[PDB]
């Protein structure tokens, strides 16, 4: 309804171009605000499109921000240049009300700003030590190593075991990320029946299917 | 431009109690007998989502148990009862004059009874042998409180040199964290050593949580 699509990965010495493609309502009668969050901090007020076409600015990116659209497109767009890694963050587009508040929102498209390169993980699948099984419960993980940049994301049977799921936030080391996820489940269900990792890399277009097996 | 400050910057409440919190404005936020503040919730992964709007008015859908209320330069987001689904971050907003403003955000932590983590430890998957790397995996799930302390130990003697810890947000369901603690070593290392160990530390507990195994066939 609102979807923000963007390039994931983007030089310090170029520039940032988002588009914010709506649904459901038109530009003509509705304004599109742009919100950012760099990762672990709060949200900030990017501007706004109005529904009449003028625009208003944070102030001090407003000289390196523009804001456009195309009614008959559906279609709002966000330029920045003269980047600088700490533009790194999620860039949100939202619905105006006009002019109180911000009622609907894009899930966020995640903007790194880096010079270095686009990686694939691996994906590992961890089975539990080698033998039998002790417990009631039985707990397994997916190791997700050596990418960039963020996001991944992950599920297990094709996000239908939710239940008994932790996903971690990934950790930066040299460049490049490392991130991890356990589920436990109970002994009946593994090694019984399959339990499979799934993990996708928008910036690589890469997906890994990952099976645990026991060891 | 007009700015916005929360206070405190996080606060933990038990489940069924009070949680108000608080957003002081620079200079006035009112207009014709308005207050043009509003307040956000963000939980993990999720876009921001409207609470309160024009500093007193119950967005349609949000629960009763929120509300806010103020004039001019101060303002406060209010709910009771709290409920495990309210572990999120709070922002107030405003939009008296461009640019409109965040606050930097309120962390609201949900006060539950303690609970012990569970551990589990991981060996390096063969794949990732047979690429050449060593990674050792520590779960500990499902506790309370955050505060945790992981130690690792390779043939007994601690090993802090290359190991990444990682915290999830707080279950909105149980209220707990859970933490994973990773060991990478190179392979030509990692086979040079017999027994790997993760030593969960935590409050619930006398006794130090152990999980352990040995390099064999
Ligand atoms: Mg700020």
């Amino acid at each position: 309804q609102v979807k923000l699509e963007e390039s994931g990965l983007v030089a310090p010495s170029q520039s940032l171009s988002i588009t914010c493609t709506v649904s459901g309502f038109s530009l003509i009668r509705y304004g599109v605000h742009w919100v950012r969050q760099p990762p672990g901090k709060g949200l900030e007020w990017l501007g706004v499109i109005w529904a009449g076409g003028s625009t208003n600015y944070n102030s001090a990116l407003m000289s390196r921000l523009r804001i456009s659209k195309d009614n008959s497109k559906s279609q709002v767009f966000l330029k920045m240049n003269s980047l600088q890694t700490d533009d790194t963050a999620m860039y949100y587009c939202a619905r105006d009300d006009e002019g109180y508040v911000m009622d609907y929102w894009g899930q966020g498209t995640s903007v790194t700003v880096s010079s270095a390169k686009t990686t694939a993980p691996s994906v590992y699948p961890l089975a539990p030590g080698s033998a039998a099984q002790t417990n009631s419960m039985v707990t397994l993980g997916c190791l997700v190593k050596g990418y960039f940049p963020e996001p991944v994301t992950v599920t297990w049977n094709s996000g239908s075991l939710s239940s008994g799921v932790h996903t971690f936030p990934a950790v930066l080391q040299s460049d490049l990320y490392t991130l991890s996820s356990s589920v436990t489940v109970p002994s009946s269900t593994w090694p019984s029946e399959t339990v499979t990792c799934n993990v996708a890399h928008p910036a690589s277009s890469t997906k890994v299917d990952k099976k645990i097996v026991p060891r | 431009d007009i700015v916005l400050t929360q206070s405190p910057a996080s606060l933990a409440a038990s489940l069924g109690q009070r949680a108000t919190i608080s957003c002081r404005a620079s200079e006035s936020v009112d207009s014709y007998g308005n207050s043009f503040m509003h307040w956000y919730q963000q939980k993990p992964g999720q876009p921001p989502k409207l609470l309160i709007y024009l500093a007193s008015n119950l967005e349609s859908g949000v629960p009763a148990r929120f509300s806010g209320s103020g004039s001019r330069t101060d303002f406060t987001l209010t709910i009771d009862p709290v409920e495990a689904d309210d572990a999120a971050t709070y922002y107030c907003q405003q939009n008296n004059g461009v640019p409109w403003t965040f606050g930097g955000g309120t962390k609201l932590e949900i006060k539950r009874a303690d609970a012990a983590p569970t551990v589990s430890i991981f060996p390096p998957s063969s794949e990732q042998l047979t690429s050449g790397g060593a990674s050792v995996v520590c779960f500990l799930n499902n506790f309370y409180p955050k505060d945790i302390n992981v130690k690792w130990k390779i043939d007994g003697s601690e090993r802090q040199n290359g190991v990444l810890n990682s915290w999830t947000d707080q279950d909105s369901k149980d209220s707990t964290y859970s933490m994973s603690s990773t060991l990478t070593l190179t392979k030509d290392e990692y086979e040079r050593h017999n027994s790997y160990t993760c030593e969960a530390t935590h409050k619930t507990s006398t006794s130090p949580i152990v999980k352990s195994f040995n390099r064999n066939e």
